[PDB]
Parts: structure tokens; C-alpha cells; sequence
């Protein structure tokens, strides 16, 4: 309704550039000032600057200063930061968010795209089954191993399935590839009676897959 | 042409009048230099080359074994069987450059390909009667007063992904280095200066090409894990004096860009690597001692096991000094023409 | 330059939890961020509070000195909580609930035919809604332990229930898993009287 | 006495695998078994007969030693390798029909002057062509006492043969596998201490209040500063700095040596190279008869005469064998 709807999750090469876009839908593009908010994994928030839409102007923090570009494209609504000569710490959740006043009260935020510098490369998940033959409550699940780079989603029954749902945290293996868990409980009573499905994406390699979990 | 094994001479332009040890150790042992030698071009041509399996590196070996026989002989020389001693003449000791050369029948090829890493195939090639003038300098650590690399730092190993196996990097820039011992005080302290911005800049430039060979993680550089001194320490001779220097401050994530001061004790007990087995040599000349060297190159050991903070961590190592040919040595093998 | 304590707080259900944060004013706006989301916003202008949020939320200040506070907490409030000036943003106060004892559950999971056939073996062992976050798990095959062979990760702190999740992974070549017939996995908590066990063979 | 060329006889095996004996039976002849001594001024300085078993042990080498490189001014040379067992034998050069070889039976000949007990012979003794420096290996020794040989011995310049009363055993290993360069000596100390001293005594005869000190090489090729050799088919190049010393050990004695694959050339000028030592252990167990020394010129510091060590001229080897003996129309 009144939303910003970011790109996604980007892997790019050090000293390479990234581009987020940002697009707002529900409010005049043109009547508040755009920022950026980056926030590297497990850290707080850092301002990266503004820009106007009636003016395309800018305003960078000088951290960023000559390595962020801030423009926009007031036809389709669209906001785009680049930033260029990327490095490691630059590995962070890049945020677009209106500022409603000049309270700098950010009420509007984009729900964020995650950007890895690094230098190689991307691979598609592997994903297996976590059967369940134990007993009045069973446990199922998918591993979804040896992808790069973060993020891949998890959702069962292609979204149906929610409660009892666990999906973990990736944890890096000693491969430097990620690989997670999703899990759920079920009414053991089910095992015999219902499809489970879970569906794994990861846009990074443009890998998706539908997984059966078989008894 | 066609890869084959055999004896090469040397060459070397010692002075028959001259008192220091490598350069009587070559008046007998090598011919003097070709002053306008013949290097024969190919055009495009293609050849194999193993940097890690080349009967050259061996024979340097032995020579460099036959120079320290001569020139360093120790009072006493600790082998488990045995305990020995001997005479210990101090003696005059500067490495004069050596070539290796081809006889009759034979030729060295040389890899001209600006960046080869030592094993595989090369696209520049070119015939030669000699290779170039190799000074048989002993150290750990740092790789002095060698050669640099043309283009840009070539990272050489027989197996990467194999932790164990040492890593022999080639310097786009030399950077200096100055150890001295001044004159009388504690006679065995001594120092070495180097130029923390340029030897900082140095290590950003291995470090980043080493990202590239592991591009999953960090490449952190931190101080040597353990075991011989010498090889914990850039240990080395200057003036038949056996320096150990240490190298936390080189090999640090945090480098300071101002001058930086390396700690170094001449010592008399030593591990040889000629063999197993401890020596002990006299106590130092007087006076000021002085090395300054060209650092041409690194040896490094990776790490095993998982890496705790997606880090891989390397650490200054050698005690092979095999290695330290083959980083001179890589781009040339004997082939007999036909 | 933006100051917050306390960086981390516990708190019961219902209790009054107050942060505060130290910066000339004004303005001065607090946002609340969970695992995973985009920050939403609280307060504006120190102590005015934003359309559609809880009223058990509020925000004071005098001066440079500011107070954010929670009246009743309730379980969905696990979050960090960010004062902000402008570009600057406070270092944030994670806010964590304190409940009573859960054990947990217990499931154990061989590893796939599919994942076989390439050649790994992944033994999976999941604790499952379980209070505190403390918890331990050591793996055994055969009655051997193990070390260094596996990995685990914990869920975030479950906003309607409070609790904890955790999976330890084992990891080890098709050969080493099929040099060995049962496989197990023993979860000591707090919970549980005597610690749990649970296995399966090859 | 006449310019002509001798014939060389010897008792070489046509079946044998060693070197000597394969170049002896196609350039040498048969032992005689009935040889015949007939009893009826020398020079060993001047004598053609050294000239000639220079050239034979050049021959024999050539053959059985072949290095991997020879390297002379000009030139580089490569050839096969092959290592070889090898033994010197004895040869017997003898004269051709019309000539016959005078034998000097002398009790003390110094080699330079006139010799009084002379027998005719038609072959030399059997004479082994071992090559080496300072130390003279598996010879003939002195009958009656040690002797002093030399064109002139006011002539510093000139070396000076010593022919031993007693022969002193020497054993030079390099054992099985390390540094398999690496060798070592075993000579008894009380036997060469007293060694010195007779040959210290009788020098002191020729250099009457002087005392008479031994001292390590001067300088030179490594062939001369050090006792250099072939045992089966390796060069060996040993340390004698414990050897010629003022102050010898009573004790054992332990020589470092060096197996060497480059050497300088004693047939001509130039450096060959040789293959690596074979596997195994490695050992010469030969009898030291005679000596190569040098004495110090100049005016005597201490009122002591130096000697030291010498060599490289193997033609001086042979002198030492071949003194008794002219030829003769
Ligand atoms: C990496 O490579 C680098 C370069 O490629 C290496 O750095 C090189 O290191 C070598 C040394 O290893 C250097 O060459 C050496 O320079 C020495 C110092 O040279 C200066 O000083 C001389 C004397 O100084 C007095 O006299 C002059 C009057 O002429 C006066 O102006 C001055 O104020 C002072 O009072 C001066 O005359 C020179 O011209 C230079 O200015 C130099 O002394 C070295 O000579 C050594 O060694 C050579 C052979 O290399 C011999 O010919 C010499 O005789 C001298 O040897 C002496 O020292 C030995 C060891 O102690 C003795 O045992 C010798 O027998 C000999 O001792 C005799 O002489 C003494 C008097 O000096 C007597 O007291 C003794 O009893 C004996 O008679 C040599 O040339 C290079 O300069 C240097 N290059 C660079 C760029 O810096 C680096 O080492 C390498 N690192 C590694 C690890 O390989
Ligand atoms: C001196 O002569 C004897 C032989 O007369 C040599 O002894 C030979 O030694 C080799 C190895 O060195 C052995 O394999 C042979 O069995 C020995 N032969 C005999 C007949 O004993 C000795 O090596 C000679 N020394 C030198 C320096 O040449
Ligand atoms: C060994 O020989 C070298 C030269 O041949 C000489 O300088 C050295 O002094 C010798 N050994 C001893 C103990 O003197
Ligand atoms: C040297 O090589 C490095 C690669 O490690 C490169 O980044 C640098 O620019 C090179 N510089 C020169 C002058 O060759
Ligand atoms: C110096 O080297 C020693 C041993 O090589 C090492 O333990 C030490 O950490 C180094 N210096 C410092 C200041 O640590
Ligand atoms: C080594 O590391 C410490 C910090 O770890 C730093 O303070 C010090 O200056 C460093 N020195 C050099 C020479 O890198
Ligand atoms: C200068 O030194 C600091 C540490 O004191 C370091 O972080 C920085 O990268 C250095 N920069 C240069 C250009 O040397
Ligand atoms: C050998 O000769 C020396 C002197 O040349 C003499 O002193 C010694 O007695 C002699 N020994 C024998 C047994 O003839
Ligand atoms: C040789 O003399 C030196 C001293 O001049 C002495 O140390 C050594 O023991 C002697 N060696 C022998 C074998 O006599």
C-alpha cells in the first residue's frame, strides 16, 4: 500500500561497483527526501546520505564520500544508490527509507538487500531431506547445504505451512559455503495423510527447488 | 626441445686473488662467464615446466651444502650419534652469483612468460647455454637479494589447497631491509630497520593476491606458530655471522607506517639445515656488521584445521632450502637437443 | 556522538523495562528492530508516539537526556531499540524476555539417500522450543565421541513463546559413516532431569 | 743409453671386469714367469721412461675414467659415464729386442749420481700407477733406511721425493647411509708421530743445525693443498692439517675428506666433472711409502726449516718407481 520495494540480495566482486534500486508505491515519489541506511551483519546502523527527487540532489556522509552515487528516476519512482570500489566491510543489509519530516523520522523503510563483497563465487544449494520416522508430534525437515552466497529463503507448502516452522541461521562451514536448516513439527497423525514441500530459493544462482519430505 | 636430466657446470665471474669463501669455493668449482652469451628466441612455442620436480634445484642444493662445508665450519657439531669438534676460522662471507650452465649437447630452456607460476606450460620460451647469476643466499622467512617479478606478485606452491606445503611468493617491488650489530654493550644484540609504509604497502599487495587464490575468505598475516628458531625467525648469515630476527612486527594485520625496528640476537647455537643436528660457532667478529638486503620474496605456511572467523591465517616459515632455489629456479629446465 | 544503555537488558513478562540515551536538542526518535526486519518506528520528537503502536510504548526527554520505556513487556517486544539525532544512531539496547524452564524437545535425522550418493554423510540433531538459551549437545557414534566434527546454530528468541530452537550438524565422508553402525546424539538442559539421548542405526 | 719405446706387460685377467686389468690385456702383455736378473750414472730427473708411463696412465684413465664433462677453455665435452670398478694392477715395462733396462742394486741410491751394484733386467718390477698428491699410496718402500730424493735440494723450487723405511697404513671411508660427500681418514697417530720424527732425523742430516717443522700447504689447486686420490673410481680430498703439524697426536687420528665430482685435471689443463659416488660404503685401506714435500725458502725465523706438502705433478709419482732404472742399446 504505502511500501518501498528494494532489488535483491547482490554478490560482487571487490573493487567492483553495486547498484540498489528502491521504489516507493502508495505516496507522491517527489514530496520527501530519500535516504540510504546500510547496516553490516551482527552491527548497528550507518547513514549513508539523502537525495531529493525534485532536485536529484545529493547529500553523502563523508565516510562515503566519492564512492556513493545517489540518483533517481522520478517517472517510474525509483531511487537507486551505487556504490563503487567495494570492499569486505562493505558486506552489509542496505536499507532506502522515507524521511516523513524534518524530525528525520524515518517511518517508511524497504524491508532491505543484502550486498557480499567477495571476490568468488556464486553456487546453488544442494537440498536434502531431513526425514522423520520418530513419534503424538513428528519433526521434518530440509537441509539446504553448500551455497553461496547468503541469503536462500525457506517456506513450506509453498507458504500453507507456517506454524512449528524453524528456519536457522546459515552457519559458514570450513568451506567458506553456507548451509542451513528448516524444520518443522507436525501432528504425527499427518506423516501418512499430507504432502510436505519445502521450497528453497536462492536468487543469487537463480536456484529453485521444490523438495518432497518422504517418510 | 627434449627434457632430459644431466650434469651442468657453473659459471661465475670470482677473482682468483680473492680472500672471501664463495668466491674460493667457485674458483675451483665453476668456469668463468660467457661476457656475451647466446639466447635463442622460439617465437610461439609451448613446453612443460615443474618447479617442484627440477633436478636443478637439487644440485644447488648440494652446491650451497659444498660452500658451508668450506666457509662455516663450527668448533663443535652436535649429530645424536656423535659430538665433535673442529678447527673454527672466522672467515670473509658475501654470496657472489652463480650460474648454472648446459654442456655440449644440452641446452637450458627459459620460461620468458612474464607471470608463469611454475608449473605447466609456457607460451614464451627461449634456448639458453646459462641462467642467470643466482647468489646462494641462506635464509628463512624473507627471501633476499633475489629476483622480482615482472608484471605483478606470483604466488607459487605444488599443492595450495594443501596447508602443508610451503608458499614461495615473488615481490612485484623490492623493499630494503638493514640489520646491524653495532660496534661495541651486549656483543650478540642487534637490529634491523625497515620502512613500515613501503614493507605495509608490500604485504596489502600479497594479501590481495592471495584473496584471490582463496576468495571465500580473509587473509590475515600473523607471527610465526612454533617450533625451530630458525625458522620462527628470519634467520640468516651476514658476515659468517648467523642472524635470527624477529618478525612479529612484519608479519601483523596492524602495520606501523613509520620506520620499524626488528629485535635480532647473533647466535652461535644453531639447527643446521645441511642436516639434523646442532653446531656451534664462534663468538663474533668485533666491529660494526652490517647487512642491507633486497626482501625479494616470502615464505609462508598456511594454517590447518577450520578457520575460526572465515580467516585464513598465515605465518612467516621455510628451513628447505631447496625452496629458496626453486624461487630462482623456476623457469628454467635442462632439455638435450636433437 | 550518540551514548545508549544498557546495551542489553532481561526482563519478565509485564515488567517495566526503561532504556535511555545520551546525546542539544531537538529531535530525537526511537526505533524498534527485530531479527531479520527493517527497523519501524516508535517515537518522534523524543516523546510522541507514532500512529498504530502499542500505547504501552513511550518516550521522554529533558535536555540531552532521554528515556525510552516499555510499561508492561510483552513477548513480541524482543528487539533492539535505537535512539537517533539526524544521521546519528545510537549503539542500540537488545531486549531479551526471561521465562521459566523449558525443556526441550528432541529429534534426531539420518543423513539422505541423496546425499549419499555424493559421497557425504549430515547427521542432524534438533532441540527444539527449550528455555534457557544455555543448552548442550555432544555427539556420539558407537560411544565414541566426537570433536571438531560438527556445527551448530540457535534460532532467535521465539516472539510468542519465548523459546529457543538449536541444531547441531555432523558432517563426516561417506566412508568414515559407513565404518560405524549407531549413531547418537545426548542433549544435557536444564529441563531435562537426566540428560536425553537420541540415535539411530545405519 | 738410448731414446726407444718400452713394452708393458702385466698380469691382467682376460676375464676380469676391473678397468686395469681390460686396459692391460689389449695394451699389455703376459707376465713373464721366468724373468732373469743379470748382475754385472743415473738420473730420475732425466729420464724418458717417467714420459712414457705418463702417457700410459693418461691412456689407462681415458678409458676407464671417462667424465661426464671435461671442460677446457674452448671447450665443453660430454660424453658417457659409466661408473667402473676400479683397482690399479701392477704393470712391468719392458724394453724392446736390442735394448735392454740397467737396474741400479745400489744399496742407497738418491736417483741423481752413480750407482755401483748394477744388474741387467729385461722388465721393471710391477709398478702400480696410483695417482694422488702429498701422500704417495701402495709403492715400494726403502731397503735399508729412509731416503731424500730431489734434483736439488739447495733449490727450494724443487720438490722433494721421500721414500719410507716402514710403511704407514691409511684407511679413508665414506660409510654406507647424511652427506654422502662426506669421508674421513683413520691413520694411527704413535705410528706416524714416529713416522715424522725419522723422516724429521734424516732430513736433519741434509740440514745440519736446523730444526726441522712440519706444516700444512701453502697454497694451490685443492689437488695439492689437500691428499687427494681415486678409490674405487671417487676422487677423495683430504684435510692434512692434523697430518703435517709440529705437535701430532700419540691418539688416532681423523682426516676430513671430501668426495669430489669436480677436479682439476692432472693429464691436462682443465676441469672434468665426474658422476655422483655409488651407493654403499666406500673404502681404501693402502700403505703410505713415500712423501711429496716442499721446504720454505728464505732466511730461518727460529733457525727452523719448514716443510710442507705437495704435489700435482704425477710424472714426480712415478720418478719415485722408476729411479733405479735407465734404458739402455
Ligand atoms: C645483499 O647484497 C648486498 C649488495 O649486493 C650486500 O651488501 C653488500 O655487502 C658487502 C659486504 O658483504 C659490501 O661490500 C663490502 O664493503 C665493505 C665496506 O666497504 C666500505 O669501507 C671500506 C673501508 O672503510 C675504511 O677505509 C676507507 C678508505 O678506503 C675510508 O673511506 C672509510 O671512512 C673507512 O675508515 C672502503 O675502503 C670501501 O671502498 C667502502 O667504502 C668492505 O670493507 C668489504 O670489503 C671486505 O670484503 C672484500 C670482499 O667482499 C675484501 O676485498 C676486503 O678486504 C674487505 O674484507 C675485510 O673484511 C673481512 C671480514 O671481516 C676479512 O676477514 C678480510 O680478509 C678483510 O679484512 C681485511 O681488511 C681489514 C681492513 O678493512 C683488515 O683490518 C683485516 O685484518 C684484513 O686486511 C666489501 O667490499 C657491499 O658494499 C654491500 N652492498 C651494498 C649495496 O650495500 C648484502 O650483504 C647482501 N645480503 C646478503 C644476506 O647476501
Ligand atoms: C692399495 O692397494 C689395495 C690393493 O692392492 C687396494 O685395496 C683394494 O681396495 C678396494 C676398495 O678400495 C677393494 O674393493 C679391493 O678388494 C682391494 N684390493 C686388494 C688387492 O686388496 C687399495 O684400495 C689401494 N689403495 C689406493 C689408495 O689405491
Ligand atoms: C681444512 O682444509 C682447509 C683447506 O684445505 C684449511 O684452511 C683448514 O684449516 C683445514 N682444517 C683445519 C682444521 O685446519
Ligand atoms: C605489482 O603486482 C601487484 C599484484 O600483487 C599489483 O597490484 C601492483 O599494481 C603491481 N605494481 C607494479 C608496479 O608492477
Ligand atoms: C619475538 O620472537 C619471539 C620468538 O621468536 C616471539 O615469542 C615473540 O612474540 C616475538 N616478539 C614479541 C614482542 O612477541
Ligand atoms: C604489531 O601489532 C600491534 C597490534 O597488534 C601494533 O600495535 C604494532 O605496531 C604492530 N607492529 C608492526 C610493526 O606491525
Ligand atoms: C597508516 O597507519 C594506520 C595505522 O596506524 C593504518 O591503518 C593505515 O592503513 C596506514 N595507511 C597507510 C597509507 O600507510
Ligand atoms: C728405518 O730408517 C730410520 C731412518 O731412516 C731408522 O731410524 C730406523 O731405525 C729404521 N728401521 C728399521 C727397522 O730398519
Ligand atoms: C694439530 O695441531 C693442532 C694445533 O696446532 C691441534 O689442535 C691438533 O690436535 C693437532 N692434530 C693432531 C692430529 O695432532
Amino acid at each position: 500500500q504505502v511500501q518501498l520495494v528494494q532489488s535483491g540480495a547482490e554478490v560482487k566482486k571487490p573493487g567492483a561497483s553495486v547498484k540498489v534500486s528502491c521504489k516507493a508505491s502508495g505516496y507522491t515519489f517527489t514530496g520527501y527526501y530519500m535516504h540510504w541506511v546500510r547496516q553490516a551483519p551482527g552491527q548497528g546502523l550507518e547513514w549513508m546520505g539523502w537525495i531529493n527527487p525534485n532536485s536529484g540532489g545529493t547529500n553523502y556522509a563523508q565516510k562515503f564520500q566519492g564512492r556513493v552515487t545517489m540518483t533517481r528516476d522520478t517517472s517510474i519512482s525509483t531511487a537507486y544508490m551505487e556504490l563503487s570500489r567495494l570492499r569486505s566491510d562493505d558486506t552489509a543489509v542496505y536499507y532506502c527509507a522515507r524521511e516523513r519530516s524534518d524530525f528525520w523520522d524515518f517511518d517508511l523503510w524497504g524491508r532491505g538487500t543484502l550486498v557480499t563483497v567477495s571476490s568468488a563465487s556464486t553456487k546453488g544449494p544442494s537440498v536434502f531431506p531431513l526425514a522423520p520416522s520418530s513419534k503424538g508430534t513428528a519433526a521434518l525437515g530440509c537441509l539446504v547445504k553448500d551455497y553461496f552466497p547468503e541469503p536462500v529463503t525457506v517456506s513450506w507448502n509453498s507458504g500453507a505451512l507456517t506454524s512449528g516452522v524453524h528456519t536457522f541461521p546459515a552457519v559458514l562451514q570450513s568451506s567458506g559455503l553456507y548451509s542451513l536448516s528448516s524444520v518443522v513439527t507436525v501432528p504425527s497423525s499427518s506423516l501418512g495423510t499430507q504432502t510436505y514441500i519445502c521450497n528453497v530459493n536462492h536468487k543469487p544462482s537463480n536456484t529453485k527447488v521444490d523438495k518432497r519430505v518422504e517418510p | 626441445w627434449k627434457e632430459a636430466k644431466t650434469t651442468l657446470f657453473c659459471a661465475s665471474d670470482a677473482k682468483a686473488y680473492e680472500k672471501e669463501c664463495h668466491n674460493v669455493w667457485a674458483t675451483h668449482a665453476c668456469v668463468p662467464t660467457d661476457p656475451n652469451p647466446q639466447e635463442v628466441v622460439l617465437e610461439n612455442v609451448t613446453e612443460n615446466f615443474n618447479m617442484w620436480k627440477n633436478d636443478m634445484v637439487d644440485q644447488m642444493q648440494e652446491d650451497v651444502i659444498s660452500i658451508w662445508d668450506q666457509c662455516l665450519k663450527p668448533c663443535v657439531k652436535l649429530t645424536g650419534g656423535s659430538t665433535l669438534t673442529q678447527a673454527c676460522p672466522k672467515v670473509t662471507f658475501d654470496p657472489i652469483p652463480i650460474h648454472y650452465c648446459a654442456p655440449a649437447g644440452y641446452a637450458i630452456l627459459k620460461c620468458n612468460q612474464k607471470t608463469f607460476n611454475g608449473k605447466g606450460p609456457c607460451n614464451n620460451v627461449s634456448t639458453v647455454q646459462c641462467t642467470h647469476g643466482i647468489k646462494p643466499v641462506v635464509s628463512t622467512q624473507l627471501l633476499l637479494n633475489g629476483s622480482l617479478a615482472e608484471e605483478e606478485i606470483v604466488i607459487r606452491s605444488k599443492n595450495l589447497r594443501d596447508n602443508a606445503k610451503i608458499i614461495i611468493v615473488q615481490l612485484n617491488k623490492s623493499v630494503e631491509i638493514v640489520c646491524t650489530r653495532p660496534n661495541n654493550g651486549d656483543i650478540r644484540q642487534a637490529y634491523c630497520q625497515i620502512s613500515g609504509r613501503q614493507w605495509s604497502e608490500a604485504v596489502n599487495q600479497v594479501k590481495k593476491k592471495l584473496k584471490e587464490h582463496f576468495p571465500h575468505k580473509q587473509i590475515s598475516f600473523q607471527s610465526s606458530s612454533g617450533g625451530d628458531l630458525e625458522i620462527t625467525t628470519h634467520s640468516f648469515n651476514c658476515g659468517g655471522e648467523f642472524f635470527y630476527c624477529n618478525t612479529s612486527g612484519l608479519f601483523n594485520d596492524t602495520i606501523s607506517n613509520a620506520t620499524i625496528m626488528l629485535p635480532c640476537r647473533i647466535k652461535q647455537i644453531i639447527n643446521m639445515w645441511q642436516e639434523v643436528g646442532k653446531a656451534i660457532y664462534a663468538p663474533p667478529i668485533k666491529g660494526q656488521i652490517t647487512c642491507k638486503s633486497d626482501i625479494t620474496g616470502l615464505l609462508l605456511l598456511r594454517d590447518g584445521g577450520d578457520t575460526t572467523d572465515n580467516t585464513e591465517i598465515f605465518r612467516p616459515s621455510g628451513g628447505d632450502m631447496r625452496d629458496n632455489w626453486r624461487s630462482e629456479l623456476y623457469k628454467y629446465k635442462v632439455v638435450e637437443i636433437k | 556522538q550518540m551514548t545508549q544503555s544498557p546495551s542489553s537488558l532481561s526482563a519478565s513478562v509485564g515488567d517495566r523495562v526503561t532504556i535511555t540515551c545520551q546525546a542539544i536538542s531537538n529531535y530525537l526518535n526511537w526505533y524498534q528492530q527485530k531479527p531479520g526486519k527493517a527497523p519501524k518506528l516508535l517515537i518522534y520528537d523524543a516523546s510522541n508516539l507514532e500512529t498504530g503502536v502499542p500505547s504501552r510504548f513511550s518516550g521522554s526527554g529533558s535536555g540531552t537526556d532521554f528515556t525510552f520505556t516499555i510499561s508492561s513487556l510483552q513477548p513480541e517486544d524482543i528487539a533492539t531499540y535505537y535512539c537517533q539525532q539526524y544521521e546519528f544512531i545510537g549503539p542500540g539496547t537488545k531486549v531479551d524476555i526471561k521465562r521459566t524452564v523449558a525443556a526441550p524437545s528432541v529429534f534426531i535425522f539420518p543423513p539422505s539417500d541423496e546425499q549419499l550418493k555424493s559421497g557425504t554423510a549430515s547427521v542432524v540433531c534438533l532441540l527444539n522450543n527449550f528455555y534457557p538459551r544455555e543448552a548442550k549437545v555432544q555427539w556420539k557414534v558407537d560411544n565414541a565421541l566426537q570433536s571438531g566434527n560438527s556445527q551448530e546454530s540457535v534460532t532467535e528468541q521465539d516472539s510468542k513463546d519465548s523459546t529457543y530452537s538449536l541444531s547441531s550438524t555432523l558432517t563426516l565422508s561417506k566412508a568414515d559413516y559407513e565404518k560405524h553402525k549407531v549413531y547418537a546424539c545426548e542433549v544435557t538442559h536444564q529441563g531435562l532431569s537426566s540428560p536425553v539421548t537420541k540415535s539411530f542405526n545405519r
